[PDB]
RNA sequence: AUAGCUGGAUCAGCCAUUUUGGCUGAUCAUUAGCUUCUUAGAGGGACUAUUGGCAUAAAGCCAAUGGAAGUUUGAGGCAAUAACAGGUCUGUGAUGCCCUUAGAUGUUCUGGGCCGCACGCGCGCUACACUGACGGAGCCAACGAGUUAUCCUUGGCCGGAAGGUCUGGGUAAUCUUGUUAAACUCCGUCGUGCUGGGGAUAGAGCAUUGCAAUUAUUGCUCUUCAACGAGGAAUUCCUAGUAAGCGCAAGUCAUCAGCUUGCGUUGAAUACGUCCCUGCCCUUUGUACACACCGCCC
């Protein structure tokens, strides 16, 4: 009716759909989602223990409203101030090894598919499940 | 009515021919002043300050300008802060909640009551010229009234809440509480008080 | 013979102000009065239709005390595109 | 057919307000005007809204376009092109006896709403960091 | 969140450092020279052990089990890259300083390089800075 | 009874050593006479309201 | 000094005089009682998934909730 | 059926809407629909240097711009039709570009 | 059709549906028509017009409607006569004079130094936190730049993104680039204690740039984590998109910004004055000064 992920807020999804993925099964998460800082702008560590979960299902929705997206790309988006001691930051690219994963993770999943002429594109079945669950969070309010 | 994007029935008018807050603080009832009916614009309803309006290119267009607004611009000081007029409005609405939360009023009375009592009346301006130390006892206008009565609030709630569990916006709220029925406690009041009895002994 | 050269003989030579200056500096090279070489090329450049000239000779010219003599006459433009 | 079209701009910024028939949709780039990114600056988006009313505000379908500047440039864009839609749609397709009743108070309360403000950025120059702040100087 | 009538020992100490009664797990042992705040979060998973809850709470058994980890990290299928000291000079082999070993082997190589004469040990004899730092107006007193 | 409420009516110019505090003529409300020349420090215009405490000084001017 | 871990006496004396105090918040927590502030925090969440305190304008840093009148 | 792009780089108004009016004018000489001259925003080269010659005085700067404008269209010229106006249209300061891909 | 808008062939799926579809869209020289958002040549558009005010009622200003503008609409470029014993002979195959030349102050090569510190002075960056710091998420611009031997780089491959291998685009309003940037916003943690604030100093090793990195190139995985617990006499810049904070591009480039030249985001406090300090312009006035008060003289 009035329903997309155009107006839904997809981070409480990761939340509560980290069960369905490891149900699905194919979230695959590697052995160094604990030791590694997900950038070097970053400083000690990430805090939460669903990091690549949030990340994964929510680079699933920068796809859906991006066109086509690249690793380079993800990496400058995910990226900030960097703190160089007494010189002024800048800004520094995130992690590669990182986001190439989180996004090899999102295909096997199938919410992601290779576009040609470009990195990466977003299936018909990662619309149709952003959809639902956008739909989902719009619709149980009353 | 009802349409397919939600709406939802929250942000209606609720005004009675007003704009109001942001669906809180409220507006419009009679407000007013004693003495800066002319120098305190509180008209029409903004249910936000951040506005963008140029109120500098003028004389007066500062003093034809919101009394919440010139808070804010005089709250976005401590240069590590300057420039953050968002991080300014939220201290102010944060302010305002406990305000209404603290006293029965709401928080646009108290402030233009704050306001109105922490102005200095009698300031012993220095002569000049060096060497004669002198100073002389003199007035204050309306228009310095306000803008010296917001500075005041703004350092003493900076001040006070620099190196402290106390929150800025409750530091602030406290100030303003304080300030305005006379109690004598508040930073700016306190100023205010000694600014006027060091005019009176120098007159 | 990819490249090839026209000698075009001159449209107007009182008003090129480079030409005048070489014909000034062949002057002093020959050894005239710095005066009479100054006048001489303004005569010149004024009879072949100027409108205000000004010749400035800087340098050591009788001593070791070096100094810059003008003799702008006319009328002389110090602004933007005008100038 | 009821279409139109309406730009706003707030400087660096623009936006273009594809107006139509229907009700409702007051979506900005395929959002409504409830989920602007600036959480605390979205009454100032709602304001053209409520500053003529709702009821008069229906029968028209307004799309926003808003690109470049910031985020309060993006939302005074949006209220600038959600502000003009109405107006012109209720210039070309309704009488302009109604389209003046919005116009009066849209203009009574308004932070210039149909107004571009002119001011810009002044070039820099050399000898110091800002446009007119130098840098110190020794002195000894 | 956590049933609060429970058992404590207050001051607890472990590997050459008297930590605190009541702080949390990573406050507890960061006070120990020669952790990180990577390694104690992976210590933390790899021990089988909460991290919400205090220290002083830790029983016998897995204080025993974070002794093992610390000490030989490399036998619980963890690669050397992560210890800062790698194929040393007398074994040939990878550790981690974490107790008096680190200023022991300091010293033992202040020694060696002062026996063999680098201009990085005589910078370190005169106190001065050992890579391209000028001296020209900073170091004072 | 020491607050006072006076108007302005006329503006004369800038006084002292730098011009921080400008001569002005004031005029009570409840009292039409009375005028009162006095010194103020920050911008001042018409149309407004002077609160007092004391009044019977009679300042001619700052140095 | 500010109190570390709850006793039997913070989680008593702030579930008895909660309602004292009209404006509720880390800061009044700290000042009434001698929280340390991660208490603080996480003693008006648990307040406030009950019925004992209400919320007002909590978001962001500052947590502002009221008694219930 | 052969289509042309005339780069039309100059670095003067003046000269380069003479030429472009003595290309259009070619055009309409033998109706070949043409294209409507696309004007490519003006390329400008700006760079800064200091004044002085050494490193005394007070830091002046000076700011220097060259602005270049580009043009092109479209023709469905023959061979015969294209050496012809290759060989009219020839005007200094303009660079011209001949393809047929 | 070196950019978008729409239909057209063109396929993906439901809440409703077989008039009940919206919406998201994939491809696109398979095709057509338009330049309103992009492009710049020509253009219209400000004269403080107008009613009201003041000034010997002529030369302007104040507040206001209309407008994008009224401070010269903002900001710059060019900028008079005369002068400096002002800087540059080390920008100049620009230069007079002097010096020097085979055992060379000519040229070339290696290494070192220019960075060397018991100290003093300036231009600057980082902080001295709760408005904080850190972690999961969403994302908002402008000025520019890039290869014929060899730059800007897209897409694919394993892992300590430091990086590497393969394949393709751009000599360019098409590729980089839609510079999806930072500051920013939601939630959570650390809870005021020189603390997970501040990262100076040092220990070990991992790649890239380069004859090659030692006196650590540069960045990087770790550990220690100090002075700073918000600065005296003094002094600097600044009147509106200005100060200030934040980031980006370019110059110098094999590599290296804490610098400069420009741009953009957020965005103010105070004045609408004065000669009080510090200088400048004009007139009168005094002078025993005239390289002229940093004078002259006793
Ligand atoms: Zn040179």
């Amino acid at each position: 009716a009035g329903v997309s992920v155009k107006d839904v807020d997809a981070q409480k999804f990761i939340t509560a759909y980290a069960a369905f993925l490891k149900r699905s099964g194919k979230m695959t998460t590697p052995q160094w989602i604990d030791i590694v800082k997900t950038g070097t702008h970053k400083e000690l560590a990430p805090y939460d223990p669903d990091w690549y979960y949030v990340r994964a299902a929510a680079i699933a929705r920068h796809i859906y409203l991006r066109k086509q997206v690249g690793v380079g790309r993800l990496c400058k988006v995910y990226g900030g101030s960097v703190n160089r001691g007494m010189r002024p930051s800048h800004h520094r690219d995130g992690s590669g090894s990182v986001q190439r994963k989180v996004v090899q993770s999102l295909e096997k999943i199938g919410v992601l598919e290779k576009s040609d002429n470009g990195g990466r594109r977003i299936s018909q079945q990662g619309q149709r499940d952003l959809d639902r669950i956008a739909y989902s969070l719009l619709e149980e309010e009353s | 009515m009802a349409t397919s994007s939600l709406t939802p029935g929250v942000s209606l008018d609720e005004n009675g021919s007003i704009k109001l807050f942001n669906k809180f603080p409220f507006e419009g009832v009679e407000v007013k002043d004693i003495s800066l009916v002319d120098y305190i614009t509180i008209g029409n309803g903004q249910p936000l300050p951040h506005t963008a309006g140029r109120f500098q290119t003028k004389r007066f267009r500062k003093a034809r300008c919101f009394i919440v607004e010139r808070l804010t611009n005089s709250l976005m000081m401590n240069g590590r802060n300057n420039g953050k007029k968002l991080l300014a409005t939220r201290i102010v609405k944060h302010a305002f909640e406990i305000i209404a939360l603290l006293t029965d009023q709401n928080p646009l009375q108290v402030l233009v009551d704050a306001v109105a009592a922490c102005g200095p009346r009698e300031d012993s301006t220095r002569i000049g010229s060096a060497g004669t130390v002198r100073r002389q006892a003199v007035d204050v206008s309306p228009l310095r009234r306000v803008n010296q009565a917001l500075a005041l609030i703004t350092i003493g709630a900076r001040e006070a809440a620099f190196r402290n569990v106390k929150s800025i916006s409750e530091c602030l709220a406290e100030e303003i509480i304080n300030a305005a029925k006379g109690s004598s406690n508040s930073y700016a009041i306190k100023k205010k008080d000694e600014l006027e009895r060091v005019a009176k002994s120098n007159r | 013979n990819t490249v090839e050269l026209y000698a075009e003989k001159v449209q107007n030579r009182g008003l090129c102000a480079v030409a005048q200056c070489e014909s000034l500096r062949y002057k002093l090279l020959a050894g005239l009065a710095v005066r009479r070489a100054a006048y001489g090329v303004l005569r010149y450049v004024m009879e072949a239709g100027a409108k205000g000239c000004e010749v400035v000779i800087s340098g050591k010219l009788r001593a070791a005390r070096a100094k810059s003599m003008k003799f702008a006459d006319g009328f002389m433009i110090h602004s933007g595109q005008p100038a | 057919m009821q279409s139109v079209q309406c730009f706003g701009k707030k400087g660096n910024a623009t936006a273009v307000a594809h107006c139509k028939v229907g009700k409702g949709l007051i979506k900005v780039n395929g959002a409504p005007l409830s989920l602007v990114q600036p959480e605390i600056l979205r009454m100032k988006v709602y304001e053209p809204i409520l500053v003529a009313g709702a009821d008069k505000f229906a029968g028209v379908d307004i799309r926003v376009r808003v690109s470049g500047g910031g985020h309060v440039s993006q939302i005074y864009a949006i209220r600038q092109a959600i502000s003009k839609a109405i107006v012109a749609y209720y210039q070309k397709f309704v009488d302009e006896h109604s389209k003046a009743e919005l116009k009066k108070a849209l203009i009574t309360y308004d932070r210039t709403l149909l107004v571009a403000d002119p001011r810009r950025m002044e070039p820099k120059k050399f000898g110091g960091h800002g446009a007119r702040a130098r840098q110190q100087k020794s002195y000894r | 969140s956590l049933v609060v009538p429970d058992n404590f020992q207050h001051i607890l100490r472990l590997l050459n450092t008297n930590v605190d009664g009541k702080v949390k797990v990573m406050f507890a042992m960061t006070q120990i020279k020669g952790v990180g705040r990577r390694y104690a979060n992976i210590v933390c998973k790899k021990a089988d052990i909460d991290m919400s809850k205090r220290a002083g709470e830790l029983t016998t058994e897995e204080l025993e089990r974070i002794v093992t980890i610390i000490q030989n990290p490399s036998q619980f299928k963890i690669p050397s890259w992560f210890l800062n000291r790698q194929k040393d000079i007398n074994d040939g082999k990878s550790f981690q300083l974490l107790a008096n070993n680190v200023d022991s082997k300091l010293r033992e190589d202040l020694e060696r390089l002062k026996k063999i004469q680098t201009h990085r040990g005589l910078r370190h004899a005169l106190d001065l800075r050992v890579r391209g730092q000028h001296t020209k107006t900073t170091g004072r007193r | 009874v020491p607050v006072k409420l006076a108007k302005v009516i006329k503006v004369l110019g800038r006084t002292g050593s730098r011009g921080g505090v400008t001569q002005v003529r004031v005029e009570f409300m409840d009292d039409t006479s009375r005028s009162i020349i006095r010194n103020v420090k920050g911008p001042v215009r018409e149309d407004d309201i002077l609160v007092l405490l004391e009044s019977e000084r009679e300042a001619r001017r700052l140095r | 000094q500010h109190a570390t871990v709850f006793d039997k006496s913070i989680i008593d004396r702030i579930n008895k005089e909660v309602p004292a105090f009209k404006f509720i918040s880390v800061s009044v927590l700290v000042d009434r009682m001698k929280i340390n502030g991660s208490l603080a925090r996480i003693a008006i969440r648990d307040l406030a998934e009950r019925g004992v305190i209400q919320k007002v304008d909590q978001h962001s840093k500052q947590a502002i909730y009221t008694r219930v009148p | 059926v052969h289509r042309i792009r005339i780069t039309l780089t100059s670095r003067n108004v003046r000269n380069l809407e003479k030429v472009c009016s003595d290309l259009v004018n070619r055009a309409k000489d033998k109706q070949l629909r043409v294209k409507g001259p696309v004007r490519l925003p003006t390329k400008i080269l700006k760079i800064t240097t200091r004044k002085t010659p050494n490193g005394e005085g007070s830091k002046t700067w000076e700011t220097y711009e060259m602005r270049i404008h580009k043009r092109l269209i479209d023709l469905h010229s023959p061979s015969e039709i294209v050496k012809q106006i290759t060989s009219i249209h020839i005007e200094p300061g303009v660079e011209v570009e001949v393809t047929i891909a």
